[PDB]
RNA sequence: GGGUAGGUGGUAAGAACCUCAGAUCCGGAGAUUUCCGAAUGGAGCAAUCCGGUAGUUGGAAACAGCUAUCAUUAAUUGAUGAAUAAAUAGUCAAUUAAAGCAAUACGUGGUGAAGUGAAACAUCUCAGUAGCCACAGGAAAAGAAAACGAAUGUGAUUCCGUGUGUAGUGGCGAGCGAAAGCGGAACAGGCCAAACUUAUCAUUAGAUAGGGGUUGUAGGGCUUGCAAUGUGGACUUGAAAA
RNA sequence: CCUGAGUAGCUCGGAAAACGUUAUUUUGAGUGAAUCUGCCCAGACCAUUGGGUAAGCCUAAAUACUAAUUAGUGACCGAUA
RNA sequence: GGAGAUGGGGAGCUGUAGCGAAAGCGAGUUUUAAAAGAGCGUUUGUUUGUUAUUAUAGACCCGAAACGGGUUGAGCUAGUCAUGAGCAGGUUGAAGGUUGAGUAACAUCAACUGGAGGACCGAACCGACUCUCGUUGAAACGAUAGCGGAUGACUUGUGAUU
RNA sequence: UGGACCUAAGCUGAGGCUGAAAAGCGUAGGCGAUGGACAACAGGUUAAUAUUCCUGUACUUACAGUUAGACUGAUGGAGUG
RNA sequence: GGACUGUUUAACUAAAACACAACUCUAUGCCAAACCGUAAGGUGAUGUAUAUGGGGUGACACCUGCCCAGUGCUGGAAGGU
RNA sequence: AUCAGGACAUUAUCAUGUAGAGAAUAGGUAGGAGCAAUCGAUGCAAGUUCGCUAGGACUUGUUGAUGCGAAAGGUGGAAUACUACCCUUGGUUGUGUGCUGUUCUAAUUGGUAACUGUUAUCCAGUUUCAAGACAGUGUUAGGUGGGCAGUUUGACUGGGG
RNA sequence: AAGGGUGCUUGACUGUGAGACAUACAGGUCGAACAGGUGAGAAAUCAGGUCAUAGUGAUCCGGUGGUCCAGUAUGGAAUGG
């Protein structure tokens, strides 16, 4: 349990400060977007330490989000299909897109994804709410057998 | 066994009564829930845990 | 080493003979110990059958002897690394432990019966015993006041006797049965966090080590000076006497 | 400035303590603190007084026994014992 | 202190004052308004060797069907599974099919094939229905003699099986 | 006849899931014939053994060399049994 | 009387008994329902209502008559507890 | 986690309801006979409302100055105008909690499938699908519950019952 | 008459009780007499339920009134007496 929020203007939009509705293991602490911090020192020492942490994470996290958004918008992803009769038979799952992201060398969190499955016939691309400000399209090249 | 692996906290086999003062052997089984535990650098490795130990983990920011 | 005139474990009948280069005999230190057997190469219906690797002598070889070696787990180390890059899971190699037995006597804990006694019996007793399970160690266990307790009372546990068969609780039935104060036996108290500090950890400290500390006549730390070369030790070694 | 957190207490079920659950120990389920001007005990609770510093760890000695070598000892038994 | 009497050892008693539930008072105390009355109390004390009774312990000795805790036995007489074997001999000859007559066609009629049956009689191979036999026997369950099934839900070896 | 080969009923159990300890179950591996596979018969032999002892006739598979051909066949796959 | 082959009380009793084929009820849409335990797990079944589980009678044919006032079960949740 | 209805709270909030009475919502006790007037027209048209239909009027962009005849006479089971509180019927309110019904998943479950460890019908990890804060549970407490444990099951008696 | 009706009336008292009868224990039955204050009666005196006998259930346990009982150190309270 904690009162700390982190890096979100969505999810019952509020200020970038310390605030949390006290209810067990709810989404207020189920997400990596709200850090469980020790409230025993969250008065003056953890206070200014968390202020510094908030400013630092603010800066570095939007920096990395701009970097990854540029990477996504400048790179297109590739699969290979295995159908029969040549008629549309396959689709696109999020597991394989996460695996291709892993191929580049980062473990992207699922919290930027809202879809579950995509149609894999022909060219297909979707722009998702990756982050509060950075938006990019997951350009993927897919063709049948 | 029927115990969380985080500590050896065994169950009870005690005496149960009714509105006759008769004694029988009853098996006090503690609460168990297989919640996902967190450790250093991922590797959650879900294990069966007890509710009291769950709350103690919660109060130490260890999930 | 002692001891030495006989000896080949008892049914000794005798052949063969050993024995005074000091034996046979009584102790210390040893060596080699077949197979099963906790059993460990794997099986197995115990005292059995097939094995693999490594080295070995013989041959042209299958093969034969001749040695050593090959369970499982946990821990450490290293290597390797699946789903899907790292990661993680596994996969292997080397190293340390028991893994097992018994003293029907002992002790802890996890357990855990009724028939009886109450003249029956369900509450209580039968008793935390009967039996079972794990851990042992030669003693175990507990062990240092949030004790007691009613007074300027003691001051880590234990047992014996006394309280006393009292205080008591008990379908107030059968019953069960203490805690204090007293005499005595030996009676050592220590240690880690923890503020705070240095170096080292990737300071998203959430890690090694120098301190520092065990505290109720509250202590310790923090800032700052005198001392003092102490006494104790349950405790590391060697040497000597007994 | 530090004095030992699901920790003390509290509620619903039990046991040990002589007690048949009551002060004191145990949590089986839950709720949950106070930090020396404090926090717990003196068979309920408070006020006064007094006594302690729990929620960290070890230490044996007075005691339990004899399957095990000699010293031996028996108002122990004598081959149905 | 010899596996000894004994010495040391001043803890608790058993009476010495008792009444009243206790507070409490006291040669008195309590019910009591009560000094009255009434109930009780007005000094025989200790520790042992002993005989008889007694509570507690197995309690004068021996005599039940028991209850619980284990531990063991599926080999036979029960079922199950796996895996084999056995059924001499003679009968009864279903259905299906074939051939001719017929049927618009199928159904029907006669003949051929056919071998079917928890089919029949009766060998073995299992069972025990009966008069006797023996009721310490040859035999802790059978013998003569007659009785049933007898290609099945049958018998049955060898493994496990609860 | 079996083991050195397989496996039915089951057993065991590296793994691993449940249970207070005991233990229960369950994968791979590994076991377990009454069955699956095949290459010796005849006669004689001494009191006892005879396809095993002997006379003649055979077959079997493991390897070295040897000629003379062929490129090869699994832990994997289909049939067979 | 039982329909029938047949089966079991061995060492006092195989019959009118049990099995039946044939019906009537009744619970079941999969992790079935039920069954074994402490659970895992397993049968049911590597099955799907034309299937299993459990009742009553028991070939074949004809009939199965009247009663939810009392208990078992189903619907309700309006009303009281 | 999300709200719709949603009951207690009815924070605030503006009118209050023609009792024998009262011209009219005296709803009750009270200093009681004014400057309540930057808490002020007697037309609009009325939202309503008391609805015993007028009545009370809280009601308003063309009106900036109405005045109270209802205060002393009149009615009474209580007097009409500057202050305090009372059955203030409810439009309302912050929502604290409880009832459902739906909207999702990240909690949590699977005995749907694939891949891997592994040639291994169990598990391990993920991804779908199935579901989903219900259940599966663990605790408390009710209802049913001879399947199961123990039990008492009086005596006398021209024998026992 | 200890029977009928009359005024008053609640001694259908308080604390007792030497004593007897009966009797295993229990418990039962009756009563002299003392103190206190009473009603009837002028007084003598009487009145400690009924002319007599059946009109009864033990302890423990549970709380109701008073209480010159105590109050796990003190103070009360709880709590028991």
């Amino acid at each position: 349990m904690k009162v700390i929020l982190k890096q979100d203007v969505s999810n019952l939009g509020k200020r970038f400060d310390v605030v949390d509705v006290k209810d067990g293991y709810a989404i207020h602490f189920l997400f990596p977007k709200k850090l469980a911090a020790p409230l025993t020192k969250k008065s003056l020492q953890d206070r200014d330490l968390f202020l510094k942490k908030q400013q630092e994470h603010y800066e570095i996290n939007k920096a990395l989000s701009h970097k990854l958004k540029e990477v996504i918008e400048q790179t297109e992803l590739h699969f290979s299909l295995k159908e029969h009769n040549g008629r549309p038979y396959g689709s696109i799952i999020t597991k394989q897109i996460i695996n291709q992201a892993h191929t580049k060398g980062m473990a992207l969190q699922k919290f930027m994804f809202k879809d579950n499955v995509r149609l894999g016939f022909g060219d297909h691309e979707i722009t998702l709410h990756i982050f509060e400000d950075t938006t990019a399209v997951l350009k993927v090249k897919v063709t049948p057998d | 066994a029927k115990k969380d692996q985080l500590t050896l906290r065994g169950p009870l086999y005690g005496n149960n009564r009714s509105h006759s003062k008769t004694i029988t052997r009853r098996k006090w089984n503690v609460n168990l829930q297989p919640c996902k535990v967190k450790t250093a650098d991922g590797k959650t490795t879900r294990i069966l845990v007890s509710t009291r130990t769950l709350r103690t983990l919660k109060k130490h920011n260890r999930l």
